[PDB]
Formats: structure tokens, sequence, C-alpha cells
């Protein structure tokens, strides 16, 4: 039946074993999509991680290997390539808190956040959210009122209340409040604090994914 | 200031010219032909081994080998007759939205969110497949790439620009600017002198590869265009769109001839390919199943279910023997 | 498992 | 603003194109389909002795 | 007075046979053929074959109880039925323990389950419940035999050391061999799997309550409705069996008639778990529930 293609079938099986081993080594890594609203911040959280196209940053924390796809260089219709990231564990979304006065930039960041959060592909994908430049925010809120971006805001212009209001406005954009959780964090200069938060959020996402697969959740 | 009204007047003039030439519709002329609507295709093979969504496949001119790309970073070349995997190429970037197999069969190409078309040399003195040239000149992602010969590859991009590349030099010999939206697909003419590119602006433009200027522009799609394929003559092409509609545009008539729509189908088309005779239009919808449109009558002659997720890519063999549909289910099925 | 007796 | 004049120039060549009646184009497509119908394995099932996928 | 305790036993076997064969078949067909092989689904497939072959074996038990202990099938059919039953029941218990440990490891230690919980490791591990089930079923395969009765009836009672035909020695030898089977029943087939299920479903419930990661009580409800179901179905029989294995000498003369029907009704409750495992692991999963309706 098979004479000289028996070795062809042997090669097919050998390269299939190699495909499976590589596939296990790929499924081992946790995939994070970094859909940063602006060049600001998105670059900063990338440096705070251990380390033209789409940049794939690889780092390992506590025996968990991460892949961060910085897709900011892909300035095109996000609708036609966003489905490529349908299976990412989490979407690290990076916002600059000091963008409220700059131009409306914060309003654009919310438009992008609503675009990805209520997306047909990321219905069950948890969105880690980093509000960056909290230091620049602390100095800025002293002189520039937050009523510039939010007329509806009615609170003392202090860093804690203003930051809480911005976090509330971002976290309130998700219509799907059950299958998704927006893990929010104000970025600390220490690289360890920022990565730990990502590790904790992704461990929560892995636990929830296991619960859904095992039928508990 | 005057240019905008001049352009509007020219658009009205071209529309009037098309309306003048539309003496009759395709459906009226081909209403008396035999309705060949009994198309049952059993899956003859299930090529398995991809561990992620398959976005692109392309048959070889030998109509036996086929290269398929997927998001696990692997181009696999399948001996479709025996289901064997001839090669497994580990791509530098797993985000590959397209792949092509050279007409000579010596090379394969793949590209995607990396913005780079990688050319791989299958036939080398060493036993491994090595990348010959990475064609990096696009600012937008690569949605399609088709080989014209061992040296010329045409590549549609997500930056509104279709490019013509010289592989040995590695530099664009022609850039087809003119689309206003991301170009999602390409289709080379059978004679390789023309190629139609469909874009997200719902406009499919016929280009000339020799000088590089848009020969004709076709509109008629409501939403984004996802797939395009020349009729075997090269005098017509079908287009697949997010609006659940295929349309047959004729190059000489310069206007749409047939609309391929059904009310129960409300899902976008991810892939389009014609049969060897052009009598069948194989449209791969994202409702998880392909369709078989009788191209001359717009009556759905058949369905090709058997795929769990959306049929991302579809291709008919150069001899028309088989139709390989690849899907996000990680499985390619060859039908006959 | 089974108590045969 | 160069894009506007460029679009105007392109829409000029689209305007002066030697078009053909849609009846002729439809007839040509129908004629090709009829001519190559026999050499098309999908339209009519091919015997398993001639089909390479079994 | 005790005739009533028999009809319930017959129905519990009857409901278990039909529901078990249909439901588990669904699990094997949908999970094994229709769905992709993930670690969780292969574990469910193993449990499904374990509690399907046993339910398929149940008609032999119903007929045997019907004919007052007569085993009319033969020698090979008694060897195969009893060998299959013990392999399956012991497995339908070790696999429940393995599923509990899997759900425990994939919640308590998510990093490990991400890095190492692959279908390859899963298939390597799933032999351990089967290999344990086969090694503990060897007393059935090497000793269980059809033994003739002077009363005009044949029985499937274990025959030990047929080499010694001493009436007195046979009872003494059996008491000892059957005590070993009893301790192994309450320290490997009930205590160890119950301990693993209780510890696993307690630790994951404790974590998902302390973390507060869950929003609905459905995870806690499913954990309770699985652990309690396993305890409710097997605790009766394993309890009666232990009192019987601590009273075997007296049972081998027929003196304690009561345990005779105690072992029977309770064992039917134990077998009920085999049919309800498909009802409680795969059909409470929406992915499987959607896949089954779409499968047809
Ligand atoms: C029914 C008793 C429990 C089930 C049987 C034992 C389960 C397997 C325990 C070991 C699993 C693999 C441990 C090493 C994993 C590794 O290599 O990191
Ligand atoms: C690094 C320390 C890890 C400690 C915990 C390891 C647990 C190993 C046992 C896992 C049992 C389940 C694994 C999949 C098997 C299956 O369910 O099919």
């Amino acid at each position: 039946l098979s004479a000289e293609d028996k070795a062809a079938v042997e090669r097919s099986k050998m390269i299939d074993r190699n495909l499976r081993e590589d596939g296990e080594k790929a499924a081992r890594e946790v995939k994070l999509l970094l859909l940063g609203a602006g060049e600001s911040g998105k670059s900063t959280i990338v440096k705070q991680m251990k380390i033209t196209g789409i940049v794939e940053t690889h780092f390992t924390f506590k025996d968990l290997h991460f892949k961060m796809f910085d897709v900011g260089a892909q300035r095109s219709e996000r609708k036609k390539w966003i489905h490529c990231f349908e299976g990412v564990t989490a979407i690290i979304f990076c916002v600059a808190l000091s963008d409220y006065d700059l131009v409306n930039r914060m309003h654009e960041s919310m438009k992008l956040f609503d675009s990805i959060c209520n997306n047909k592909w990321f219905t069950d994908t948890s969105i880690i959210l980093f509000l960056n430049k909290k230091d620049l925010f602390e100095e800025k809120i002293k002189k520039s009122p937050l009523t510039i971006c939010y007329p509806e805001y009615a609170g003392s212009n202090t860093y804690e209340e203003a930051a809480a209001y911005i976090q509330c406005q971002f976290e309130d954009l998700n219509k799907r409040k059950d299958t998704k959780e927006i893990y929010t964090h104000f970025t600390c200069s220490t690289d360890t604090k920022n990565v730990q938060f990502v590790f904790d959020a992704v461990t929560d996402v892995i636990i929830k994914n296991n619960l859904k697969d095992c039928g508990l959740f | 200031d005057e240019l905008r009204q001049e352009a509007e007047q020219l658009k009205n003039q071209i529309r009037d010219a098309r309306k003048a030439c539309a003496d009759a519709t395709l459906s009226q002329i081909t209403n008396n032909i035999d309705p060949v609507g009994r198309i049952q295709m059993r899956t003859r093979r299930t090529l398995r081994g991809h561990l992620a969504k398959i976005y692109a496949m392309h048959w070889g001119t030998d109509s036996r080998l086929l290269v398929s790309a997927s998001q696990d970073g692997k181009l696999i070349i399948w001996d479709s007759y025996t289901t064997n995997k001839v090669h497994a190429i580990p791509l530098r970037s797993s985000w590959v939205m397209t792949c092509a197999y050279a007409p000579s069969g010596n090379y394969v190409a793949c590209g995607g969110l990396d913005n780079i078309c990688s050319i791989y040399n299958l036939k080398t003195r060493e036993g491994n497949v090595r990348v010959s040239r990475e064609l990096a000149g696009h600012t937008g992602y690569l949605s399609c790439c088709r080989f014209l010969d061992d040296n010329q590859i045409v590549t549609s991009s997500g930056d509104t620009t279709c490019a013509l590349w010289d592989i040995e030099t590695g530099q664009q010999t022609t850039t087809f600017t003119g689309h206003t939206g991301d170009v999602m697909s390409l289709s080379l003419a059978p004679d390789t002198r023309l190629f139609v590119s469909g874009a997200c602006d719902a406009s499919a433009k016929l280009w000339d590869v020799r000088e590089g200027m848009c020969r004709q522009t076709f509109t008629g799609h409501e939403s984004d265009i996802n797939a395009i394929c020349f009729f075997p003559n090269g005098n017509a092409f079908a287009t697949g769109s997010d609006d659940a509609t295929c349309r047959l545009f004729d190059l000489r008539a310069d206007q749409e001839l047939m609309t391929y729509s059904h009310d129960n189908i409300i899902c976008g088309i991810t892939s389009v390919s014609f049969s060897k005779s052009g009598r069948l239009l194989l449209a791969g919808y994202d409702d998880f199943n392909c369709n078989v449109w009788d191209a001359l009558k717009a009556d759905r002659a058949g369905v090709l279910a058997g795929h769990d997720n959306r049929v991302s890519c579809l291709g008919v063999t150069d001899d028309g023997m088989a139709v390989a549909t690849g899907s996000w289910d990680s499985f390619l099925k060859i039908w006959n | 498992m089974l108590f045969i007796i | 603003i160069a894009q506007a004049r460029k679009l105007v120039e392109q829409l000029k060549m689209e305007a002066n194109i030697d078009r053909i009646k849609v009846s002729k184009a439809a007839a040509d497509l129908m004629a090709y389909c009829e001519a190559h119908a026999k050499e098309d394995p999908l339209l009519t099932p091919v015997p398993a002795s001639e089909n390479p996928f079994r | 007075g005790y005739l009533f305790l028999d009809i319930i036993t017959y129905l519990v076997f009857a409901v278990t046979f039909v529901l078990g064969v249909l439901g588990n078949g669904l699990v094997i067909w949908v999970a094994g053929f229709r769905m992709t092989h993930t670690v969780t689904t292969i574990s469910y497939l193993n449990l499904a074959v374990a509690d399907f072959c046993f339910t398929s074996t149940l008609p032999f038990f119903m007929v045997r109880k019907a004919m007052g202990g007569h085993w009319p099938f033969g020698w090979f059919l008694c060897k195969f039925v009893f060998t299959i039953v013990d392999i399956n029941l012991f497995g339908s218990v070790f696999l429940i323990a393995l599923i509990a440990l899997d759900r425990c490891v994939c919640v308590l230690h998510p990093v490990w389950t991400q890095n190492h919980r692959t279908v390859s490791l899963a298939k390597k591990v799933i032999i351990g419940p089967w290999v344990m089930a086969l090694l503990l079923t060897l007393p059935v395969i090497i000793r269980v035999t059809t033994v003739p009765g002077k009363t005009g009836t044949v029985a499937c009672t274990f025959n030990f050391s047929p080499w010694t035909n001493d009436p007195k020695e046979r009872i003494n030898v059996a008491v000892a061999m059957l005590t070993v089977r009893g301790i192994i029943r309450f320290i490997i087939g009930f205590s160890a799997p119950m301990s693993i299920v209780a510890v696993s479903y307690g630790l994951i419930a404790t974590k998902i309550h302390k973390q507060g990661l869950i929003k609905s009580s459905r995870p806690l409800r499913v954990l309770s409705f699985v652990a309690a179901a396993f305890f409710l179905c097997w605790s009766p029989y394993q309890v009666v069996a232990l009192i019987a294995t601590v009273r075997i000498r007296e049972l081998l003369q027929g003196m304690y008639k009561e345990i005779g029907i105690a072992v029977d009704v309770t064992s039917a409750l134990a077998f009920f778990n085999s049919c309800l495992n498909p009802m409680l692991y795969v059909f409470m999963g929406q992915d499987f529930r959607e896949r089954l309706i779409h499968a047809l």
C-alpha cells in the first residue's frame, strides 16, 4: 500500500509531534494584548515589565511566562485585525490620567476603551486597566480643574476623589458586568508593583477560566 | 475648491455611462439555462495539526500541495492527497493573516500584523525551509499576498496601499495607492497582467501591474470588502463583503452584474473562490459554513457545513478537483 | 468494591 | 488638497474607458461556463476511479 | 415487612441501567467524538466509560438478584462481569477523586495548571486510576469463580485456595481474604477518594469564598451537589460493607440474614452514583449542554 511514502508518513508524524510540542509550549504562555490609548503610558508600562509591526514583549513572573502584544504601531481599522487577539487572557489597557486637559485626550481614551470593552470578541476577556502619570495628575489637578473633561464632576479637586471619579467613569463603560472584570490600578514607579498587579489579575483570570471550563462558574 | 464638484460631476458621468451600458441584467440572459443546483460535497480529507485559527490557505499549481497559515505561528504544507505534512515552517511572527504558494512551487509567503511579507525557500540544498527575503515596506498590516512569479509578489496592505515587490532586491517596484480604506484582499488575473484589490471602503479597484495605476474602480458594496477572486476568464471577479453579499463585477462592462444574497444569510463573507469552469461561486461565510452559489443564476446550489467556527479561507484547485476550506476551528477540509 | 459474599 | 486633484485625475481615466454592453459581458461569462463545464469536477461528480481524493 | 426494601432495589437498578446507558453514552459521544479533547473533557470521558461499561454490566446483577443468587450465564461471563464491575466501580471512584483534585489544583495553584496541565500530562495521569482499578480487581480475576451448590443452584461466590478442600479451612481462609478486601474497600475505595473529594471541594470553596472571585453561588452549589451526591450514594454501601466485613465469619454461615438485604439495597444506591455522574458533571456544563443539542 505504501512503499517510499512510508517514510513520508514517518516525516509527517515526526513534524506533527514537533507541532504538538511547540503548541503546548505556546499554550503554556499567557497572552496579554496591550491596546494603549496613546503612545504615552503604553511605552512606560512596557519598560516597567521585565525585558514597524506589532511588538511582542516576553517576560516571566513567578514561573508564569507572559506575552504582551504592543499593537500601537498598527494604525489601521482595528475592526479588521482585532479578532486575531480573541483568545488573549487579558487586555492591558493603558490610560494617561494627565490627558484630561490635553487635546479631550481622555474622552478619546474612553471612546477606545468602550470600543474594545464592549467588543464582540472580548465579551469574556478581563481588561486590566492602568491609569498612568498619576504623578503628573497630582501636580496637574492642583492648577487645572477636572471639570475641563467632565462637566458632570461635582467633587473637591483633590487627587483621590478625582482619580476615583475617572476610574468610575472608565469602569462604568462595560455593559457586560458579569463575564468581565476591569482590574484597575494607578501605576506605581516601582517595576515590581506594576508587574505584581498584572500577575495577580492574570492569576484571577486563569482561576476564572478554569472555573468556567470545569463547569463550576 | 472646484475639484470637489468636478469629481461629483465625473462620478455622475461614469454612473450614467454604466447605466447606459446595462441593457439587461445577468439574471435575464441566464434565466433559461439549466439550474445546476444539486451540489453535495462530502469532506474527503480533514487536514489536522493546526492548534489555532487558520486564517489563510493557498493551493499549489500542481493542485495537490497546499500551504496553510494559522495563529500558532506555523505554515504547514499538506500533501492533500495523503494528508501528510510536507513541511512545518516556524514563522517569526505568529500573527499571519495571509499565505501564498508560488506558482513554481519553490516559495511560500506569509504576512500579517508584522507588516512584513516573509518569503520562504521550500527547495534548498539543506533540508530545512529558510526565509529568503522579508519584504518590509508596508506601514499597515498584510491582508493578502499573491505570487506573480519567483521574483514578483503583489501584496495588499492595511495602509490603503497594494505593493508590487521584487524579491531578490527586496524593494517595492510599484505601489498601488488610491484606496481610501484598508485593502483586505487580492486576486491576480489568470494572465497575471491585472489584479483586483478589495478594500474596507467597499471599493474594488482593478490595477495594472506593469505601470501601477488604477485601471477601474467598482462600487456597490454597502460595507467592508473581505474577499475577491477573478473569474477564470479574468474578465470578471466576485467580491465578498461584511454585508453578507457577494457581487460579480465585470471588467469590460465596468459595473456589477449579479448580487448573491439570501435573507436567512445575515453574516459577513470571509472568503470567495470560483470553480474551474466559473459556474460555481464558493463563498465562505462566517456563519460557520461555506455556500455554493450558481454564479450565473444567483441560486444557492449547495452548502459545505462540517466546520465548527467560521470558514476563514477557501480555495479551489487549479484543476477544479477539490475545494479546501480552512476555518478558525484549526482544521482544513478538502471537499469534492 | 462489590461485596460478592 | 493634492489628494482631491489626484482623485479628479483618476476619475478622468475611469470616465473614458471603452465599455461594452452588459449583455455582451453576460453572454461571454455564460459562454465560458458552458465551454469549460465538462472540465470542471465540481459541477458534475467525477467517478472515484478518476477522483484523487478518496 | 422487608419485601418492600426489594422493589426499591429493583427500580434503583432499573433506573440506573437505562438512564446510565443513555446519559453516559451521550457523554462519550459528545465529549469523545463531537468535542475537542481538553484535560477536563478527557477526565469526563474516562469517568463516562467507567460508569457506562458498569451500567451496561448491570442487567447481569438484576437477573442474578432475580434468581435468588443463581448465576446462569456461566464461568467466563461471571469472570468478565465481576471483573468489569470492580474495575469500573473502583475507577468510577478514583476518577471522581482525580476530577476533584484537578478542580482543586486548577484553583488553588493557577500558575502550575497554566504551565503544566496539558492533554499529554492528563492522558499520562488518567492511566493511574485505571491501573489502580485493575490491580485491586485482581482478587476478582484470580479467585472469583462459579461455584456449584448442592441445593440445585449455582453462585458467583469467591472461591479461595480450592487446593484446600477442608470445609473448616475454607471458611477460615475466606474470612481472612474477605477482611483484606473490606479494609481495602474502606481505606482505598471510600476513605481515600472521599478524603480527596472533601479536601479538594473544601479548599476550592474556601478560596473562591475568601477571594470572592465568584459572583453567583452556582460554583458553591455545584461543588456541594457533587461532593454530597458522591457521599450520599457511596456512604451507605461502604458503611454496610464495613459492618459486614467486620462480621464476615458469621455471614458465611447465613446466620445474619439482615446484612444480606442491607448489602443489596445500599449497593444499588452506590450504583445510582454511576448513572448520576453524567447528570452531574457534563450536563451542568452549558458548553456540553449547547454541544449536545447542536450535535444532533
Ligand atoms: C486517586 C488518587 C489520586 C490520583 C492519582 C495520582 C495523581 C497524579 C499525581 C502526580 C501528578 C504529576 C506530578 C508532577 C507534575 C510535574 O511534572 O510538574
Ligand atoms: C509545584 C507544586 C504543584 C503541586 C500540585 C500538583 C498537583 C498534581 C496533580 C494534578 C492532577 C490533575 C492533573 C490533570 C489530570 C486529569 O485530570 O486528567
